[PDB]
């Protein structure tokens, strides 16, 4: 095949300027779709916020107005999933991911409406869901969108625009361009053929997006966690142990959320009504332990300097996981609209802090930080439950910017995917498209 | 260039307490550990304790409760050591010194110059400088040797030098030997017939503990 | 904690010659840094994580070892090279420096240049009468001193002080002073002092009578 293949290399990265210029499109209203539901999901935060004011007198009364107004924005969420859009659930990342294997369809006219308003009432109530979810498939949605409408042919196109769609839809959610253009090259990607996807063009709609992102919101950083410490080489042997510890517990933590959509579809059998009372419950439980013990609750972004920076005692890290492994399985499992990403960089970092913490006193010869042991397992979660290290690496490595870490970051990365991959597990976004395609059939 | 400068370390009695004081100059002092490390009189070097940036982790060597205490000015680039209930055994030579690290096994990276600490219940006294001319009937050679002899002064230490350090060549000053909590030492100046007595041999004093400066002119005797 | 002995405790060695330091653990040990100290000056970092010379470190240099045994090295030593070498440890915790190996040149054995000295007439004047003996630049540094007052040995008030090795030459000093009252002093008429090398059997007497 010498002579085509002449052809084809001198045919190589030849992008249609069409695709080209429609790449640019999807990612600007990316961008300002993830801008706008981000600002919306910060002004019911806030609206929560100023209803504990007007009733701080009565704690029995603050309580419960705490639990209600996170119950009602939940199943306002809950409800806009099953009635109008029901695979605008969970995080939807892998709806997107199906689409590219052309087993599954892009609803838009019906889930970005149902994902922007039902995320906003969950995300906003303040459950224990990432922005990514949303932004992701929202994206994803918006590139089948402007596909249909200017009618573009060819699979380029669709493969194309629904990528750079995912991919400015991530770089826009965690400010992050090349943790997007990643998470489409080694995850978002159909992964067991060769494909289209223009690269080139995934690029220029995240640079849109992410131009868009910083018109809005420059001068704050979503994580400042400082300039730590490096990693002498003495050290590495200390994080390839981390991650070992990852690779047995991202597995176990994917069989829990499995189990935990089983447990909870028990719950309300399908119902639209069980269901979505439930969400209620869940969410107005959100809404409570927000109040009264904030680090077991929320998207986990506002724990995670603090945790670095080893103002947690390791009594409270302990408390701080288990619970917060509770609360991401109740609301990632219940299937509430919103990503898992996000509150996965808390559970690793939470984690790494811990592990930190016992390194030190064990070894004060090495003259360690703890903190740099919480930037090493921020990313080892990703990587030992849903299995893209590259992209967690790159996530961890653009919000935090500490480049002298990446020994000890890649090398904790590879021992968590390679202890999954060697326990019998499997990534996780995969895992759920299985189920999802696997009933898509059972059915007959 | 890269600079410490430690000081504070003098005279103090049995049961005091001091505070030393490292000045760190032309490099990001934040960043680096510190440490101290004294000498005691002809002994070896020992470790007292260290400091990290974010004075977060502060460590010590086995040794007692509130006797160390480390800690740093980042905003001053100054490091600083107190020692409480002075005993004896603390009479040293301290050095501040900045850490760093190779494969990881850390080591001493740069060290300050020093500050002696003397802990003693004798008081400060000013040495008394008497010239050692040769003897009345010397045997004239062709080398002549002068001395000076500074005697009964505390604490430690006194400087010597000739002609205001111009002759330099041929000088000794011996160690000081301390007897019944007095200090003595003398300096030999050795220089060819033809200078003395035809010019003139100066021996200077300074024991600044005492605010003593003093210059003592040697002549010929009888 | 880890105790580091160092071997020759003290010790000579000619220029363009190969000198070799050792340090010994109580426990094993990874990774041992040396430093090198002159008289008045800050230790100096000479080598580090058990081989590698600091930059500045001639070549001459060298250090080897594993476990508990490792070394310092001089193929050729110079001149410059007396000081003394203090290897350290940091492999556990906490850290320990060795005991200290004393570097000096080796010379041509010099004979001592004696001198000696009556009490000032500033001194006598306040009440005590010191004499004073300079031994100067001589090698080795063993050396016995002896005082006479009228010819007969005395041992009480007599003080001693040699300084280290010298830069430029290379040899020692030493210093005696034999104090007492002034009136003890005037008792007598010939102080005399009587140094005992090993570049002689018959010691070199210097002295001075009052008359
Ligand atoms: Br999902
Ligand atoms: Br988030």
């Amino acid at each position: 095949r010498r002579r085509q293949l002449i052809r084809q290399l001198l045919e190589r990265d030849k992008t249609p300027l069409a695709i080209l210029f429609m790449a640019a499109v999807v990612g600007t209203l990316v961008g300002l779709a993830a801008v706008a539901f981000d600002k919306g999901v910060a002004w019911l935060q806030n609206q929560r916020m100023g209803a504990l004011v007007h009733t701080a007198d009565n704690y029995p009364l603050l309580l419960t107005v705490a639990f209600l107004c996170s119950a009602v924005l939940a199943m306002f969420g809950y409800f806009l999933v099953r009635k109008y859009a029901p695979e605008a659930g969970g995080s939807g990342i892998p709806e997107i991911e199906g689409a590219l294997e052309d087993q599954r369809p892009v609803r838009w006219w019906r889930v970005l409406p149902v994902k922007f308003f039902g995320g906003l009432g969950t995300l906003g109530g303040g459950m224990v869901l990432g922005r990514d979810g949303p932004t992701v498939q929202i994206g994803g949605n918006i590139g089948r969108m402007v596909l249909d409408i200017f009618r573009l042919k060819g699979d380029e196109a669709r493969h194309t625009l629904l990528a750079t769609g995912a991919a400015a839809g991530l770089a826009a959610a965690f400010n992050a361009p090349l943790a997007g253009i990643l998470f489409i090259i080694e995850e978002m990607r159909p992964q067991f053929r060769y494909t289209l996807i223009s690269i080139k063009a995934v690029f220029i709609g995240v640079i849109m997006s992410t131009i868009m992102y910083r018109i809005f919101n420059h001068e704050v950083a979503l994580i400042d966690v400082g300039k730590l410490s490096d990693a002498p080489l003495n050290t590495l042997w200390l994080y390839l142990i981390l991650g070992i510890i990852f690779g047995i517990f991202g597995p176990i933590f994917n069989k829990w959320v499995l189990g935990m959509q089983d447990l909870l579809h028990r719950v309300h059998g399908g119902n639209i009504t069980k269901w979505v009372l439930m969400g209620g419950a869940i969410g107005g439980l959100c809404g409570l332990l927000g109040f009264v013990a904030p680090a077991t609750s929320g998207g986990g972004f506002n724990l995670i300097p603090i945790a670095t920076a080893g103002n947690f005692s390791m009594g409270m890290l302990v408390f701080i996981f288990v619970a917060r492994v509770i609360t991401t399985l109740l609301c990632f499992s219940s299937g509430a609209p919103g990503g898992i990403f996000a509150p996965m960089l808390a559970l690793g970092t939470v984690l790494g802090t811990a592990f930190g913490m016992v390194a030190v006193e064990l070894f004060p010869q090495y003259h360690l930080e703890a903190g740099t042991f919480a930037i090493a397992g921020m990313g080892a979660l990703l990587a030992a439950s849903i299995r893209a290290p590259l992209t967690g690496i790159i996530l961890v490595l653009e919000m935090t910017d500490n480049y002298q870490l990446i020994l000890p970051m890649i090398i904790t990365g590879l021992g968590a995917t390679l202890l999954a991959q060697f326990t019998g597990g499997k990534p996780l976004y995969s895992a759920i498209l299985a189920r999802t395609l696997a009933k898509q059939e059972a059915e007959q | 260039e890269v600079r410490l400068l430690e000081s504070g370390g003098g005279l103090v009695q049995p049961g005091g307490s001091l505070k030393l004081s490292c000045a760190a100059s032309g490099f990001d002092y934040s960043r680096y550990w510190m440490s101290w490390v004294r000498q005691a009189p002809g002994k070896g070097l020992k470790w007292i304790g260290e400091i990290n940036p974010v004075s977060s982790t502060i460590n010590y060597t086995p040794s007692l409760k509130d006797k160390f205490i480390i800690s740093r000015d980042n905003a001053k680039d100054t490091l600083y050591l107190q020692i409480s209930k002075v005993r004896s055994e603390d009479t040293a030579l301290y050095y501040c010194a900045r850490l760093y690290y190779g494969y990881g096994y850390w080591y001493f990276d740069v060290w300050g110059a020093g500050t002696t600490v003397t802990v003693s219940s004798a008081k400060t006294t000013p040495p008394s400088v008497y010239p050692l001319a040769p003897g009345s009937a010397a045997a004239a050679a062709s080398m002549v040797t002068l001395g000076c002899l500074v005697k009964g002064y505390f604490p430690e230490p006194v400087t010597v030098t000739w002609n205001s350090g111009s002759l330099a060549a041929g000088v000794h000053t011996f160690p000081a030997v301390l007897q019944a909590a007095l200090y003595t030492l003398s300096s030999s100046v050795t220089v060819p017939s033809s200078s003395w007595p035809s010019e003139t041999v100066t021996c200077n004093v300074a024991h600044p503990a005492s605010s003593t400066k003093v210059d003592k002119k040697i002549v010929p005797r009888a | 904690d880890i105790v580091l002995t160092q071997s020759p405790a003290i010790m000579s060695a000619a220029p363009g010659d190969k000198v070799t330091m050792t340090c010994s653990a109580s426990s094993s040990v990874s990774y041992i840094h040396w430093y090198q100290q002159k008289s008045g000056t800050s230790p100096k970092r000479w080598i580090y994580d058990t081989s590698k010379l600091t930059s500045g470190v001639p070549v001459r240099f060298s250090g080897s070892g594993s476990g508990t045994s490792y070394s310092l090295t001089i193929n050729t030593m110079e001149a410059e090279d007396a000081a003394t070498y203090y290897c350290q440890q940091w492999s556990s915790h906490p850290q320990t420096f060795g005991g200290g190996t004393k570097l000096e040149i080796l010379r041509a054995d010099a004979a001592p240049t004696v001198s000696i000295f009556p009490p000032s007439s500033e001194q006598l004047t306040s009440g005590g009468a010191s004499v004073v003996c300079f031994l100067n630049n001589f090698y080795p540094k063993d050396i016995n001193v002896k005082w006479k007052i009228d010819g007969s040995e005395r041992q009480n008030g007599v003080l001693n002080s040699w300084t280290d090795q010298d830069s430029k030459d290379s040899t020692y000093s030493m210093s005696s002073t034999l104090t007492l009252t002034k009136d003890e002093y005037e008792r007598h008429n010939s102080y005399t002092c009587e140094a005992t090398h090993k570049t002689s059997t018959s010691p070199i007497v210097k002295s001075f009578n009052r008359a």
